[PDB]
C-alpha cells in the first residue's frame, strides 16, 4: 500500500493502545 | 406526520422517481447503550 | 459532568 | 407557535427558507416574530461560549425550546473546539431535537410539527 | 444483541457479492 | 491578508492563545448551573491518529 | 481514560492528551 | 432580528468562532473541504472552491457555473435581507429552486462538498475587495470509482490510503461577498500545517451593515 | 408556490439524510475496516470489530457531531454504511440521536425498499 | 437589551 485479528487499525492506535485498552 | 409513509412510497412522494413501517415512535422510543462486552 | 432538570447532568444521567 | 429565531450560523438560511413561499410557517400559525411575544425559541447554529451568556439571558427573559442542527444539539463539525458550548442542552432545556447539518427547512418543519404535537 | 451484549433495540436478522458494482471487492 | 486577531482580544471569549501550537478542546468547557466555565472533560476523547506515511 | 456510562465512549480530562 | 445573525454593536465579533483554522490542523486535506462550506454559508461552492484551487500546491473547471449559480444565491440572500431589514420571499423562492439544483448535484440543499481538490466529486445528473471526466485521473489525488476500486488491486490500495491517510501535498477568488482568499502551509504531510481564511468580510466590517452582507461565518471562522 | 406539507418537497436519490447500515442479499455488508471512522470528518463514528468472519461490535454514529457530509458512505468499499434518503428522525432528547449498532441496523432494514433503489439510480455517478 |  505504502503510494495509480479485526480489532483495531494502525492509525488510531496511540503508542499500542486503543481507547484505554490492544476472512 | 411525514414519517407515516412507507420507504417505498417515499420514493414516489419525494420526486426522487431482511426488510420490515414504523413511524417516528420518539417521545418505544431509543435508548442508546454500548453493543460490546 | 462526564424541564429544569435536564441541563443539569450528563447525557443519560 | 410564535418562534424567536436565534440565527446563529448556517442552519438560520435553512429556516428563513422555511418562511419563503415553499413552506410558510405561517400558513400553520407559525410566524416569524419579534422581542422575546415569543413561545418557541429555535437554536439554529453553532452556540459559541461567547454567545451562550446571551441565550441563557433571552431564554429567561421569555416557552419551548427547539435545537437545530448538530452544532446547536452536540457540537457537530465543532465538537471538539476549545470555543464551543458542545451542545446548548448545557444552557437551555431543549424539547425537540432536529438533525442535520443543516436539516432542511421540512425536518425543521417537522420538528415544528412534532412540538406542536407534544 | 448479536454481539452478545434506561425498550432495548435489538436488531432481530441475526447474520463479488453479487451484483456487479453493487457489491464488494472481488 | 497571518483588526488583522494574531488574540490567537477579537474572537475569544472575554477573559479567555488557542491558535498557537495550545489543546484543541482548550482548558474550560461551559455550562449553566450564570454560565460557569469548568475544567474540560469530554464524553469521548479526540482520537489522535497517526496517519503519516 | 474512563469509558462513558451511556455510549461506552473513551472519556478523559486531562487537556494535553493529543498533544503531541 | 437585523443583528446580522450574532453582532454586538464598535463590532465586538467573536460570537460565531469556532476555531476553524485549528481544527484544519487537525484534519487531512479533505476532511478539511466541509469546513469550507460553513465559512460563508451563503456562498458554499464559492468557498471550497478557494480551498480546491489551492490544494491543487499538488482539474470540472462545472465549478465556474455552479460558482456563478452561488453567486446569485449570495447576492439574493444580500439584497433581499438588506431589504427586509420584505422581495425576501419572491427570491428565496428562487432560492430554494437552486437548493435543489445543488442537492440534484451533491446531495445536500446547502453544504454539498462538491468542488474537491482535483475537480469536482460527481458528474452532473442527467440538470438549470468585491449587485446577477470530472475529477483529476490520479489516482493519488482523486479516489478512483467505485467500479475499479472493486476490480482493480492498486485502484482499491488507492481508495484505502485516498480515504485513511489522504495525500500528501495565498489563493484567491472572487467569491460573491469580495476577495474570499486562503494562505495554505503545507508541512509535506497528509494534514495541512496552518490554513489562514482571509474572508471579504472581516475588513469590510472593520443598520451600511446590509450593503456589506456580512456573515459571520467568515468574520469569525 | 406553497406546498402542503405533511405532499413534500422534492429530492434527488444523491439525498444525504439519515444514516443505515446495510445487508448482502441476511449477512451486513460492514467488515470493519474502519476506513468510515477514519475519514469521519466530525469523529462521529465509533467502531470497535472482533472476529465473530470480520464484523463488528460497535458500530455507533454520533448524528450529533456528523455534519451529514456522506464521506462515510463514499470511503465504505462494500456499500455498507449510507445516508438514507429519511429526513423526518427528530427526537425528543439527545440520547436518542446517539445511534448504536442496532439502531442503524434497524434503519437500514426499515429503509431499504428506498437506499437500494436510490443506489441503483446513482451508483454509475460513483 | 437583546441579550444582556
Ligand atoms: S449544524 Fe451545520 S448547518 Fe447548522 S450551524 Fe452547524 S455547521 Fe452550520
Ligand atoms: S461501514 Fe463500511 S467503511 Fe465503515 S467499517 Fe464497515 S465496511 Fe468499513
Ligand atoms: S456523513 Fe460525514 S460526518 Fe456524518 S458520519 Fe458520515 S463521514 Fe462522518
Ligand atoms: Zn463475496
Amino acid at each position: 500500500q505504502d503510494m495509480d485479528a479485526f480489532t483495531a487499525r494502525p492509525w488510531e492506535t496511540r503508542k499500542s493502545t486503543r481507547t484505554g485498552e490492544m476472512c | 406526520d411525514g414519517s407515516m409513509v412507507p420507504p417505498e412510497w417515499h420514493r414516489w412522494l419525494h420526486c426522487m422517481t431482511y426488510i420490515w413501517h414504523k413511524f417516528n415512535v420518539s417521545g418505544q422510543q431509543y435508548v442508546p447503550y454500548s453493543t460490546t462486552r | 459532568r462526564s424541564m429544569h432538570l435536564r441541563p443539569m447532568g450528563d447525557l443519560g444521567q | 407557535l410564535w418562534p424567536m429565531t436565534f440565527g446563529l450560523a448556517c442552519c438560520a438560511v435553512e429556516m428563513m427558507h422555511m418562511a419563503a413561499p415553499r413552506y410558510d410557517m405561517d400558513r400553520f400559525g407559525v410566524v416569524f416574530r419579534a422581542s422575546p411575544q415569543s413561545d418557541v425559541m429555535i437554536v439554529a447554529g453553532t452556540l459559541t461560549n461567547k454567545m451562550a451568556p446571551a441565550l441563557r439571558k433571552v431564554y429567561d427573559q421569555m416557552r419551548y425550546v427547539v435545537s437545530m442542527g448538530s452544532c446547536a444539539n452536540g457540537g457537530g463539525y465543532y465538537h471538539y473546539s476549545y470555543s464551543v458550548v458542545r451542545g446548548c442542552d448545557r444552557i437551555v432545556p431543549v424539547d425537540i431535537y432536529v438533525p442535520g447539518c443543516p436539516p432542511t427547512a421540512e425536518a425543521l418543519l417537522y420538528g415544528i410539527l412534532q412540538l406542536q404535537r407534544k | 444483541t448479536h454481539t452478545g451484549q434506561r425498550q432495548k433495540e435489538v436488531n432481530e436478522n441475526f447474520a463479488d457479492g453479487g451484483g456487479g458494482a453493487l457489491g464488494h471487492p472481488r | 491578508d497571518t483588526w488583522y486577531e494574531i488574540d490567537m482580544r477579537i474572537l475569544t471569549g472575554y477573559g479567555f492563545h488557542p491558535f498557537r501550537k495550545f489543546p484543541l478542546s482548550g482548558y474550560v468547557e461551559l455550562r449553566y448551573d450564570r454560565v460557569v466555565a469548568e475544567p474540560v472533560e469530554l464524553a469521548q476523547e479526540f482520537r489522535k491518529f497517526d496517519l503519516n506515511s | 481514560r474512563w469509558e462513558n456510562p451511556l455510549m461506552g465512549w473513551s472519556s478523559t480530562a486531562d487537556p494535553l492528551s493529543n498533544l503531541v | 432580528p437585523a443583528a446580522h445573525g450574532v453582532l454586538r454593536l464598535d463590532p465586538h465579533i467573536g460570537l460565531l468562532h469556532r476555531g476553524t483554522e485549528k481544527l484544519i490542523e487537525y484534519k487531512t486535506y479533505l476532511q478539511a473541504l466541509p469546513y469550507f462550506d460553513r465559512l460563508d454559508y451563503v456562498s458554499m461552492m464559492c468557498n471550497e472552491q478557494a480551498y480546491s484551487l489551492a490544494v491543487e500546491l499538488l482539474p470540472a473547471q462545472i465549478r465556474v457555473l455552479f460558482g456563478e449559480i452561488t453567486r446569485l444565491l449570495n447576492h439574493i440572500m444580500a439584497v433581499t435581507t438588506h431589504a427586509l431589514d420584505m422581495p425576501f420571499f419572491w427570491m428565496f423562492e428562487e432560492r430554494e429552486k437552486m437548493f435543489e439544483f445543488y442537492e440534484r448535484v451533491s446531495g445536500a440543499r446547502m453544504h454539498a462538498a462538491y468542488i474537491r481538490p482535483g475537480g469536482v466529486h460527481q458528474d452532473l445528473p442527467l440538470l438549470i475587495s468585491g449587485r446577477m471526466e470530472i475529477k483529476v485521473d490520479d489516482a493519488k489525488v482523486s479516489p478512483p470509482k467505485r467500479a475499479e476500486m472493486k476490480t482493480s488491486m492498486e485502484s482499491l490500495i488507492h481508495h484505502f490510503k485516498l480515504y485513511t491517510e489522504g495525500y500528501q501535498v495565498y489563493t484567491a477568488i472572487e467569491a460573491p461577498k469580495g476577495e474570499f482568499g486562503v494562505y495554505l502551509v503545507s508541512d509535506g504531510s497528509s494534514r495541512p500545517y496552518r490554513c489562514k481564511i482571509k474572508a471579504p468580510g472581516f475588513a469590510h466590517l472593520a443598520v451600511i451593515i446590509g450593503t456589506q452582507d456580512i456573515v459571520f461565518g467568515e468574520v469569525d471562522r | 408556490a406553497t406546498i402542503n406539507y405533511p405532499e413534500k418537497g422534492p429530492l434527488s436519490p444523491r439525498f444525504r439524510g439519515e444514516h443505515a447500515l446495510r445487508r448482502y442479499p441476511g449477512e451486513e455488508r460492514c467488515i470493519a475496516c474502519k476506513l468510515c471512522e477514519a475519514v469521519c470528518p466530525a469523529q462521529a463514528i465509533t467502531i470497535e470489530a472482533e472476529p465473530r468472519s470480520r464484523r463488528t461490535t460497535r458500530y455507533d454514529i454520533d448524528m450529533t457531531k456528523c455534519i451529514y457530509c456522506g464521506f462515510c458512505q463514499e470511503a465504505c468499499p462494500v456499500d455498507a454504511i449510507v445516508e438514507g434518503p429519511n429526513f423526518e428522525f427528530s427526537t425528543e432528547t439527545h440520547e436518542e440521536l446517539l445511534y448504536n449498532k442496532e439502531k442503524l441496523l434497524n434503519n437500514g432494514d426499515k429503509w431499504e425498499a428506498e437506499i437500494a433503489a436510490n443506489i441503483q439510480a446513482d451508483y454509475l455517478y460513483r | 437589551e437583546c441579550g444582556f
